[PDB]
């Protein structure tokens, strides 16, 4: 049972960094693209980017590339996302989702509230 | 033999690979372009002491026995030398053993780096297929 | 970036009836649209992928149609639990983009 489960809620003081995690199981992690998605109320969902885990080959939404870092620990099958200095707006829910091999996301994490 | 993209596309499409395992034609054509640059005679030797063959750079650790790789499983069950014919048939029936194994088109390096997330339809336009 | 307009943002319906959500892309996304159901207290569900294909395991009453710019989700026989947020998402090119969401409320 393919399962992505993310870390707990975060409260972060403005500008301090925060690293989110997403432990993958049920499949061979290094073989699927992991993405990261965000949603604030009223906005739709926005894509942060993806990474392919056997090579950390990373694709970034041009809007997020300045603000977030996607990283993976192959060994422990954990996908990571850090935000380097969160401002007020980055208070949202962040979603790790696995890529189905097409570009759609077939499994999802529970989500992480990051309260800046 | 070097392929003109439409000449490649129509032969992939006549061989049923358009939307075979959800991958439209654009995908197959873009990956052959970055993987061998439309040259059925292409070769490449990786750090594992193993070679990629032809048009769709099929690797010899797994897919075919080449003779020179001690870890082979030769899964399309062919001589890697068949994969270098002027004619794509074997490259396609084998490329089809590949995309059907849980990894999908990501088993082509050049596809995940150059085609995943671009409009692959740009590769078959102008062609009458 | 493909902008998907989803429509309407609100639909109410009564169980047993059929609903239809539309998704409009800013350019042709070659049948590369995917649809999601978001029910509160639940992980996000991929219903349909690539215009028409069904994700495995989903009830047949779920259906998508479309080719470049307009695509639809048809849901017949409304079950009281398939009342949720539905989100379309283009996967034809980077960046991956989503619609706005139809909040689908069970009627009374």
């Amino acid at each position: 049972q393919v399962q992505l489960q993310q870390s707990g809620a975060e409260l972060v003081r403005p500008g301090a960094s925060v690293k989110l995690s997403c432990k993958a199981s049920g499949y061979t992690f290094i073989s699927y693209w992991i993405n990261w998605v965000k949603q604030r109320p009223g906005q739709g969902l926005e894509w942060i980017g993806n990474i392919y885990p056997s090579d950390s080959y990373t694709n970034y939404n041009q809007k997020f590339k300045d603000k977030a870092t996607l990283t993976v620990d192959k060994s422990s099958s954990t996908a990571y996302m850090q935000l380097s200095s969160p401002t007020s707006e980055d208070s949202a829910v962040y979603y790790c989702t696995r890529d189905d091999n097409y570009g759609a996301m077939d499994y999802w994490g529970q989500g992480t509230t990051v309260t800046v | 033999k070097v392929y003109g993209r439409c000449e490649l596309a129509a032969a992939m499409k006549r061989m049923g690979l358009d939307n075979y395992r959800g991958y439209s034609l654009g995908n197959w054509v873009c990956a052959a372009k970055f993987e061998s640059n439309f040259n059925t005679g292409a070769t490449n030797r990786n750090t594992d002491g193993s070679t990629d063959y032809g048009i769709l750079q099929i690797n010899s650790r797994w897919w075919c026995n080449d003779g020179r790789t001690p870890g082979s499983k030769n899964l399309c069950h062919i001589p890697c030398s068949a994969l270098l014919s002027s004619d794509i048939t074997a490259s396609v029936n084998c490329a089809k053993k590949i995309v059907s194994d849980g990894d999908g088109m990501n088993a082509w390096v050049a596809w995940r780096k150059h085609c995943k997330g671009t409009d692959v339809n740009v590769w078959i336009r102008g062609c009458r297929l | 970036d493909i902008e998907l307009t989803q429509s309407p943002s609100y639909l109410v319906a009564s169980p047993g009836e059929t609903i239809t959500i539309n998704c409009r892309a800013s350019k042709s996304i070659s049948k590369s649209l995917a649809w999601y159901q978001e029910k509160p207290g639940k992980t996000n569900n991929l219903l349909i992928y690539s215009g028409s294909t069904l994700q495995s395991g989903i009830p047949s009453r779920f259906s998508g149609s479309g080719s470049g710019t307009d695509f639809t989700l048809t849901i017949s026989s409304l079950e009281p639990e398939d009342f949720a947020m539905y989100i379309c998402q283009q996967h034809n090119e980077y960046p991956w983009t989503f619609g706005g969401g139809t909040k689908l409320e069970i009627k009374r």
